[PDB]
């Protein structure tokens, strides 16, 4: 503004609307995907409460690796840290069965 | 156009819908479906001033 | 597939509480699920036992099946609702012999009468 | 704050009101994420 | 208030830049507190609710008690897990340490 | 904080038990989205009229 | 549908009957439906209605 009159100063401050609006839609395009990760996520996080920390899971990988036995949950910065308790088996042996 | 570029098939984009399908894809082969093409334009029968 | 063809045994996965039934019905941009689950209430505390063993042949055990054994001597109860009832071959289980189990020797339920 | 610049801006539309109503909504799915996954998280019965 | 008495903590602080680019960063829906709560009273409820069928009672029994018919319930038999106690407390509390 | 139901741990052999006395059923109700609205656009037009 | 193993076979029995055995399948008692099926009948169509 006060470096230009009106019809160029026009084309500049019209330059940085440009840029600026982009750079808002850029934004809110990235908020709405991280917003729909996030909560797809917690839809996971509340499986694994209800699947893993309530109760002992049967399903192989789904909480930890090894056999499930027990899992605890604390807060996290963004979210659940979960913490599982698997069975690990060593040393096998071969027997007749 | 041809390996020794000569045009021996073509296609009207705007004769029909089927046409502008080809054109859309620039193909003269595409799958079988339903798809959306322009519209049938109205077009004015006159003018008031 | 899990809620409405099938009683669900995932916790939250259907409608809150225990699931029993779903019903679903066409909703304007999807399916609109009609989760019905069992809700308890008015919750007591009982004293139970993880077992109970005759106390004069400790290697016979029982333990009760979905539900519990409480005192009132001993009763079984199901698991979800408290309503006591005898202990027999059909709410109970033979089970190895621990620890916690009660040692019984007067009223001893039909499965521990050997 | 320049008036210039806001009296351009308005010839490209309610951009800012697509801005704010986007994000509101981008938020509040936090608030009701939240909320539902504590609800589940959420015990009927404990110990201490 | 922190960005005007102190200043921004380092190059391009994204917190103090709020006050200038026209943005704000909003609090999250529940406190520190709250989120804790919810984690402190679903570990106390582990070893009750993961016991036996329906989920509307609550057996009141040691973490302990717990694990035992956790491990009996994946194929360890009971002598095993009777000899073992201790053991098995010590590896467990090796990979929770 | 809405705080569950605090039941006792005991020291004994013995444990306590949370039972229902009572029951109720209820509903959940739950929306899943399975669509959206289709939509085509007429680009050429829509940009160009 | 949701009654025994498979899923080949269809038991058409009524929907009341398949509800005692989702409850019973969850720790209710046969006792305890047996006297209170008029109780969890009423129970059912109040949460529904
Ligand atoms: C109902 O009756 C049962 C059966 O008598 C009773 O449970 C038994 O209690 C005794 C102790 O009172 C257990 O015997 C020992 O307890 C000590 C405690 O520290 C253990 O350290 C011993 O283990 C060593 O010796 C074992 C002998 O074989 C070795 O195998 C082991 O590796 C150790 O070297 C031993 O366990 C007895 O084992 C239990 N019985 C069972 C089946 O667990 C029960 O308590 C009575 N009910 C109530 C409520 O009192
Ligand atoms: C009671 O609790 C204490 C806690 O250390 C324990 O040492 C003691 O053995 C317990 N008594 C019984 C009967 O379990
Ligand atoms: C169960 O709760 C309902 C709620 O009104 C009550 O009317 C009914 O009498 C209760 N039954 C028992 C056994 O307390």
């Amino acid at each position: 503004i006060q470096r230009l009159d009106p019809p160029e100063q026009d084309a500049q401050i019209d330059r940085l609307i440009n840029g600026r609006l982009t750079t808002l839609n850029a934004f809110v395009a990235q908020q709405l995907v991280r917003s729909e990760s996030a909560a797809l996520s917690a839809q996971l996080a509340k499986d694994k409460v209800n699947e893993c920390v309530k109760a002992q899971s049967k399903r192989s990988g789904f909480c930890g690796q090894g056999t499930h036995i027990v899992s605890f949950v604390v807060n996290a910065p963004n979210g659940l840290y979960f913490m599982h308790v698997g069975y690990y088996p060593s040393n096998h042996i071969e027997v007749v069965s | 156009f041809s390996v020794d570029g000569y045009i021996r098939r073509a296609i009207d984009c705007g004769f029909n819908d089927l046409s502008q399908l080809h054109c859309s894809y620039e193909s003269f082969d595409v799958e079988s479906g339903v798809y959306s093409v322009s519209s049938f334009e109205a077009k004015p029968s006159g003018s008031v001033v | 597939n899990e809620c409405v063809k099938a009683q669900s045994k995932r916790s939250g996965f259907c409608g809150q509480g225990t699931h029993i039934v779903s019903f679903v019905v066409n909703a304007p941009n999807g399916l609109y699920f009609m989760h019905v689950g069992y809700y308890p209430s008015n919750h007591i505390e009982v004293v139970s036992a993880y077992g109970l063993c005759d106390a004069a042949n400790p290697t016979n055990c029982i333990a009760p099946v979905n539900g519990y054994f409480i005192k009132t001597e001993w009763s079984y109860t199901g698991s979800s609702f408290y309503a006591p009832e005898p202990i027999t071959s059909l709410n109970t289980k033979y089970v190895a012999p621990q620890v916690t189990y009660q040692n019984i020797s007067t009223n001893l339920p039909p499965p521990l009468l050997g | 704050g320049f008036q210039k610049c806001e009296q351009l801006l308005r010839e490209y539309g309610q951009f800012c009101s697509k801005i704010n109503q986007a994000l509101h909504g981008a938020n509040l799915r936090q608030d009701d994420s939240v909320r539902n996954l504590f609800a589940s998280v959420k015990s009927s019965q404990s110990s201490p | 208030d922190d960005c005007m008495q102190q200043g921004p903590a380092s190059a391009r602080d994204l917190i103090c830049a709020q006050y200038v680019a026209g943005y704000k960063v909003l609090p999250p829906l529940m406190d520190v507190n709250m989120e804790a709560a919810y984690t402190s009273s679903l570990l106390g409820s582990i070893a009750g609710v993961g016991w036996t069928a329906g989920l509307s009672s609550f057996a009141a029994i040691p973490f302990a008690q717990s694990i035992f018919y956790r491990l009996n319930g994946v194929g360890i038999t009971q002598q095993v897990l009777s000899e073992n106690q201790k053991l098995i407390a010590n590896k467990f509390n090796q990979a929770l340490g | 904080f809405n705080h569950p139901i605090q039941v006792d741990q005991l020291n004994s052999s013995y444990f306590k038990l949370s039972i229902p006395t009572n029951f109720s059923f209820g509903v959940t109700q739950e929306y899943i989205q399975t669509t959206i609205q289709k939509v085509t656009v007429d680009c050429k037009q829509y940009v160009c009229n």
